[PDB]
Formats: C-alpha cells, structure tokens, sequence
C-alpha cells in the first residue's frame, strides 16, 4: 500500500500513501491519430529519460504568502530535457508535480497545491501587459506572492514584472472559488505528500516550449502554520517534476534568450 | 546552375525552422534539414521543404507568431573553374507546391492600386 | 430524475445575443476635423462586460457566430430639412487586407472581402460566421509571448514583444460607411452589432474575474475589494 | 544511379555515384544479444537524429603532407549527439564518412581516405607515451603530418603533443602496407567522392566515448596536385560525419574536460 512509486531510474517511496489525482480524468500518452498518413518517427527521449527533478527548496514561515512557478519554464536549468528544449522547434509533454512537506505532531496549518492551466498573471505598471521576457520568467527559483498591490510608479526605469496578491490568486479570481483546478490538499494532521499528474492540455496538437507555458503551480498556504508557542518556525518544502511521456520535433540551432 | 560545362563545385542548401537566431555561418547552419548539391553530375536541384508547424494554417502576412523558416545556401566547397572559362557564372532559383498545399478564406490584395 | 436539466446546457448557456460594440458614423460636409465619414472597428469580444465574463469561465472553446446590426439615426438641426431614406454598407476586412483610407478609394470596390448592404429602416441584418480559428480551439488567456529576445540581439526592441498577445490583429476590422454623398443636412448614425454564439463546445473551466476588468489584458487596478461586512455569527 | 543517399532529414546527392565501402563487410547496427534477460530499453537518440554534420573546410595546396581526425573526438563540438556523449557514461555508434573534393578536368592528383581502428600516434619527446589531454585530442580542426621526424628540446615546457611522419603514417608502419584497412581512393581523373560505412569495432560491447577513440581517419595526397602550369593552386577538401545507429546508457552529472 506504501508506494513505491517508480518512473525511470528514481523512486519515490513514501511513508504515508492515500491518492494521487490524475487531472481531468486522462493519463497522458503519444498522439494518438489513425488518420495518420507520415509513419515516420519523431525525436522522443523516452527510453530513460523519465526521471523525477528536483527545484529549489523554498522555507515556508510564519508569515510567508506563497509560491509560484510555471511549466516547462521550470525545466529549463536542469537536465538533458533542458537541453532537447532548446534544440527542437516544438514538443509536448506530461508532468508529475510531486511536493513533499513534511512536519511532526505538534506542527499545524495545510497547504494547497495547485494546477492552473494557462496561468496568466497580471502586471503591476499601468501600461497594460508590459512585461520583460526575463521577469516574466523566472526560472526554477519561481515567484512570490504579495499581500496588497502596490504599483510602480518609477516611470524612467519601469520595473516591468508582475505583482500577484494572494487572494486574488494574481488572476483576478477569488481564492475560494479556484478549487475547479485540479488540486490537492497537504493537511499536515494526516498526510505529507501531494503527486498530481498533468497531461497535455494545449490548443494545438504541439506547441513551442520557448515561448508558451502550459501549466502553472501554485503553492498556497491555506492555514498558517504554527508550532507549540514560539513565533519562529520554519519548515522546508521541496518541489519534485517528472516530465512524462515527452516527445519533440524539427531540429535548428540552438537559442539563447537572454535572462539579464 | 546556368555556368559553362567545365565548371564544378558543391553547394550546400539549408532550412531551418523559427525560433533561433537566423544561420549566419555554414557551422551552425548544417544542422537543420539540409541537402547537399552537386553541381557537376546534374545541373538542378530539388528541396522539398516539409510542414512543420504547431498550428494547422499558417498566414499570409508579416506575423511573428506564426514565422516560416530560413533558407541559406553556403558554399560545401569552393567553385574549381579551369583557365579559358569565365570565372562569374549565374543561377537561377524557383518555387512550387506539391500535391497537399491548401488554402482558405479568400480577400483582397494590395498588389494593384487605381489611381482616381 | 424527473427534473429537466435541458435549461442548463452550453448551447442553451449561450443563447443571448449581447452587444459587443457601438459604432458612431456621421454624414456631414468634409471638415478639416477627424472626419467620421466611415469607421472602423477591431474584431474583439473583450470590449464589453457581460458577454467577456461569460466567456472567461472556460479556457478553451470553439463555436460559430451569428451577428446582427441594429443601426438608429438622428438629426442635428431643430426643423432640420427632411432627407431621402440612407444605405450603409457594412464590409468586413481579413488580416492582411487594405485598409480603407478616404471615404471612397479604390477598396471600397468589395471585390474580395464579403460586404452588406443595409437599406435603413427594414428588418435588421444577420449573418453568420463560421469558425474561423487556424488552431483545434480559439485560446482564451494565452499565456507566453509571440517573440522571444535572443542573446545575439542587436538592441532591446528587435526580440520585443507584448504579454499574453498571439497576434498583433485578431480577425481583422469591420468598416461601415454611408453610401449616399454628402448633404448640408447632417445625420448622426450608432451602428450596434450584437453577437450570438452556436454550436458551443467548451474545454477546462477556470473560476470567473470578481475584480472589476481594465484593459485587453488579466490585470487590476482598482476596486480591490468585493466582499461587503457582514457578521461571523449572525443569521 | 546517381545515389540519392540519405539518413535522417539531410540529403547527399552526387554527380558521379560509383561504390560504397562497407568497412569488413559488415552494416551496422544495435545489440544482438538472444539471450538477453534484461528487457529494459537504453537512451537512444535514433528517431530523427542520424544526421550528417560538416566539419571544417581543409585546403590542400601544392605541398601540403596531410590531414588526420579521430572518432567521436571530431563530433564532440557541434549537434545534440555532443550533448548525450557527456551526460551518458557509455555509449557505441556507427559511422559513415563522407570526403568529397571536387576539381576541374584538368587537376590531377589523387587522395587515399583511411580509417584506421585504434589508431594509436606517436610523441615526440623521448619521454615515452608522454602527452596531454588537450594535445591528443585537437577535435573537428584536426591535426597535420610532417616531413621530417623532429623531437622537441624545451625540458622545462614539453610540448607533450604528437609528431606523425606521414610515409610512416604516425604509428610505424610503412604507407604502402597501410591499405589492409578499409579504404577508398579519391582519383581525381574519375571519382569526386569517397563514402566509407564504420561498423562498431571495439574488444567491449559497449565502451566510453569521453576517453577512448575508436576510428582515426587519415587522408594522404598519394600524388601531389598539380594544375596547369602554376606553382600555386589551392582545391579545398570536406569531410562529412553521420553518426549512424548510435545508444548511450547510464546518466550522471555533466563533465567538461580542460582543453588549455
């Protein structure tokens, strides 16, 4: 009943398993078109290289709002996917965001871990979707979410990069109303782990890494945490993506964007 | 290749689909879909440049979103030419579509203007 | 069982027809003014309010449309001179097409582009669109760039690009104009085009925007605050 | 007739098309092992990436002694295939060297094409096998022959670099007995190409690729070019490389080794 839970060469045991949401019902495959008249075969590291990497580790306080990344821009550091990425025009993929949080008995408060499709996030200067490549992208050290907006009124040297607030998700939605993304709950009372698995949801059939980011995962602590009377508590968590199922096509040069 | 009988030499012709910086020398350019031709056995080549696109219909304007590619042509190797032969010969490039090119929603165009 | 829940499908979802845009044209002698002797008018849904909130419960859609244009008229003088019953001649332009320039230029000539012609005071027009998306679905909330600054760039504004933008022109312009020349007596019209989506498949529901809208855009500025008090223990 | 040869997405035509060398006689291809138990499948790039990659552009003049590459050394600065050689610990590939050199009807002269396994040079200094890393292995630029043997005297600052004799071919053996391996013979009266098929010749099944080198290729004017009636002519030579076949196994960390 413990999972033993093998992709590739890693594995990921656990010491407590309960569920693993598989979102919108659809374990992610190839394309499947029998109205294919090309038989010849694209370029899929898929014969080992379905392997679990691991981001940065982010320290979850007393007072910290939250965390945000984006997918595949989080890949790109690491990895011999980071390295297919660049050197194919176009390609798909599937993910299994794994986050680990652990704490002991006396520890409380629970996360909330999400999948939003298409995360598109709002900028801070009035100059409308005026964000920099660089900013707008900031790696596998992700983003953090603020408590109230507050825009930028250096006008010489515009910031442009985003500022999200918390309980408008950075979307403009309400909090309590983004439970329709598939999601999962770490309740530090019972359980301590948190795999969702993503498939392929784009409008085309396959689509660019560079420039597009299908999935965005944000991390939202839903309870503050609090250990037994002190008011300096820190607990790590670690962020764990497995891309699943990845196939790319049409070969150039490779391209460096730069990153300031 | 519209030169004299004697002349020779290889001609290395390259595409390579968006999204990197346009092939500047022949040592990043080799590595896209290309075809070396010859220019002594034969005097024409024929590249047929395949359908990769992430959406289904491309446009007919300047747009970034929807880029085609890059054609280049390097030199494979230097052009031998013997003495008593012309040293500047000519070539002469073409274009078609094969058997599966489609169109859709018809418009005007901007190739005529009646000046009234 | 035994209650119909026929009233809450998609294609029934979407069966009002709401405005998405006014059009002012006017018909007056050329002034040296910004003369609106014919408009123009971005193909765009996220003009207004009710009709863009109702499409952003779902990221991915595709569907037909069925527009129809409602146009009122007026005068500008007390006991103004009567005039002859007015022609407008609506004219939609593709992405790519040229754009008209004067009242009357050599592109008003609708040898291509589809145009209607709408003799004023009978039964609206109605047309209808078939879907006209180059992708599988048409994208709401598009999130990455369409241009990607490289290293190798020259300067800043060769790899610029705008955020969450597939193109520059989405579906191109209406461009309506009065047929009839120009009188002494001047006649003020609102063309409103109204918008009724069919054959509605949706894909990935997303929750709605609950601040209020700014700009083309998923940003905010102001009224950051929309739940009203209200007691914790009070019925 | 006219060979329309390709692999992969790149093409290779001709305007003469006379005979392919298939190197002991043998096409290459994956691990045949019936009684294998493992049924787990290795890391290959073999969907779309068998293509042929260009060295650089040599000139071979009126006096010039010849030109020499080592395998995989000379792939290891362009194309993904440098990129899977350093993540991957092990790996095999198949080859086929493609030299052509085009000339006039009244050049003469005529290259010999080898490829040598295991093609072990000889230093210069009398220390014996005494040569570093970065002299032993220049890459795609490759390395030239010399006339005369001559050793080097700094004692302080050795060269620890190579110094071949081409009649005695670098290793010690003489140049006409040099024909045992597989070979073609660019004449230039007939011929204007030279393709040679590589099979896997090595005592392992599977071996490194970062410190050992399998094939050495090795071009020797068996004739010296002359033109008309000129002392100075200069016909350029290119050499082409399609890793055919290839499987790597065995992820790690990424190595660059110090080339000075």
């Amino acid at each position: 009943r413990v999972l033993q839970l093998t992709i590739g060469n890693s594995t990921i045991t656990t010491q407590e398993a309960a569920n693993s949401v598989v979102a919108y019902g659809r374990w992610p495959e190839f394309i499947r078109d029998d109205e294919a008249n090309p038989v010849d075969q694209p370029t899929e590291p898929d014969v080992a290289t379905c392997r679990f990497y691991t981001l940065d580790t982010v320290m979850w306080g007393k007072e910290s709002k939250g965390w945000w990344w984006k997918l595949p821009d989080a890949l790109r550091d690491m990895g011999l996917f980071g390295q297919n990425m660049y050197y194919h025009y176009l390609g798909r993929s599937g993910y299994t965001v794994h986050v680990q949080c652990n704490a002991s008995k006396f520890h409380q408060g629970a996360l909330g871990v999400f999948a939003i499709p298409e995360y598109c996030l709002a900028g801070d200067s009035d100059k409308q979707r005026y964000t920099s490549y660089a900013n707008a992208n900031p790696g596998e050290k992700g983003g953090k979410f603020y408590s109230q907006f507050n825009r930028d009124t250096a006008v010489t040297s515009p910031k442009r990069e985003f500022c999200p607030v918390d309980y408008l998700l950075g979307c403009g939605v309400l909090l309590g109303n983004a439970f329709v993304y598939p999601h999962q709950i770490i309740n530090l009372r019972t359980n301590n782990s948190a795999t969702i698995v993503l498939p392929y949801v784009n409008a085309m059939a396959i689509d660019s890494m560079v420039k597009h980011n299908n999935w965005g995962i944000a991390i939202l602590p839903l309870s503050p945490l609090d250990f037994a009377q002190e008011s300096s508590v820190e607990i790590p968590i670690t962020v764990t993506i497995a891309p699943m199922c990845s196939e790319f096509n049409g070969l150039r040069n490779v391209t460096a964007p730069k990153f300031q | 290749f519209c030169g004299s009988m004697m002349a020779t030499g290889k001609i290395l012709v390259a595409y390579a689909p968006p999204g990197a910086q346009p092939p500047t020398s022949r040592k990043e350019a080799m590595l896209g879909t290309h075809v070396i031709w010859d220019l002594g056995l034969q005097s024409s080549c024929t590249m047929v440049v395949p359908w990769i696109s992430n959406v289904t219909y491309r446009q007919t304007t300047q747009d970034s979103f929807t880029e085609g590619g890059y054609i280049s042509m390097f030199y494979q190797t230097r052009i031998v030419v013997p003495l008593s032969t012309p040293k500047s010969m000519s070539m002469l490039g073409f274009v078609s579509a094969c058997n599966d090119f489609s169109v859709r929603l018809l418009r005007d165009t901007t190739h005529i203007s009646q000046s009234a | 069982q035994r209650r119909s829940r026929s009233e809450s499908t998609i294609e029934s979802f979407f069966a009002r027809g709401a405005c998405v845009a006014i059009i002012e044209v006017d018909n007056e002698e050329p002034t040296t003014r910004a003369q609106k002797l014919f408009a123009m008018w971005r193909i765009t849904y996220k003009d207004t309010v009710q009709l863009r909130r109702k499409l952003e419960f779902f990221t991915y859609s595709r569907f037909d449309m069925e527009l129809t244009f409602v146009v009122t008229a007026n005068f500008t003088n007390t006991n103004n001179g009567h005039a002859l019953n007015q022609v407008y001649q609506i004219m939609y332009i593709p992405p790519g097409a040229p754009t008209p320039k004067s009242w009357d230029d050599y592109t008003w000539q609708t040898s291509s582009n589809p145009s209607i012609f709408y003799t004023y005071g009978a039964a609206p027009a109605r047309i209808s669109v078939p879907y006209v998306g180059l992708a599988n679905a048409y994208s709401h909330f598009y999130d990455g760039f369409a241009k990607v600054p490289l290293k190798t760039d020259a300067n800043d504004q060769i790899g610029d690009s705008l955020y969450s933008a597939m193109t520059v022109d989405d579906f191109g312009v209406l461009a309506i104009r009065v047929v009839n020349d120009h009188n002494p007596t001047k006649v003020t019209s609102k063309v409103r085009i109204y918008m009724k989506p069919k054959h509605v498949r949706v894909w990935c529901p997303r929750p709605p925007r609950a601040v209020p809208y700014y700009g083309p855009g998923v940003d905010y500025k102001d009224n950051l605050n929309p739940l009203s008090e209200k007691g914790l223990t009070t019925y």
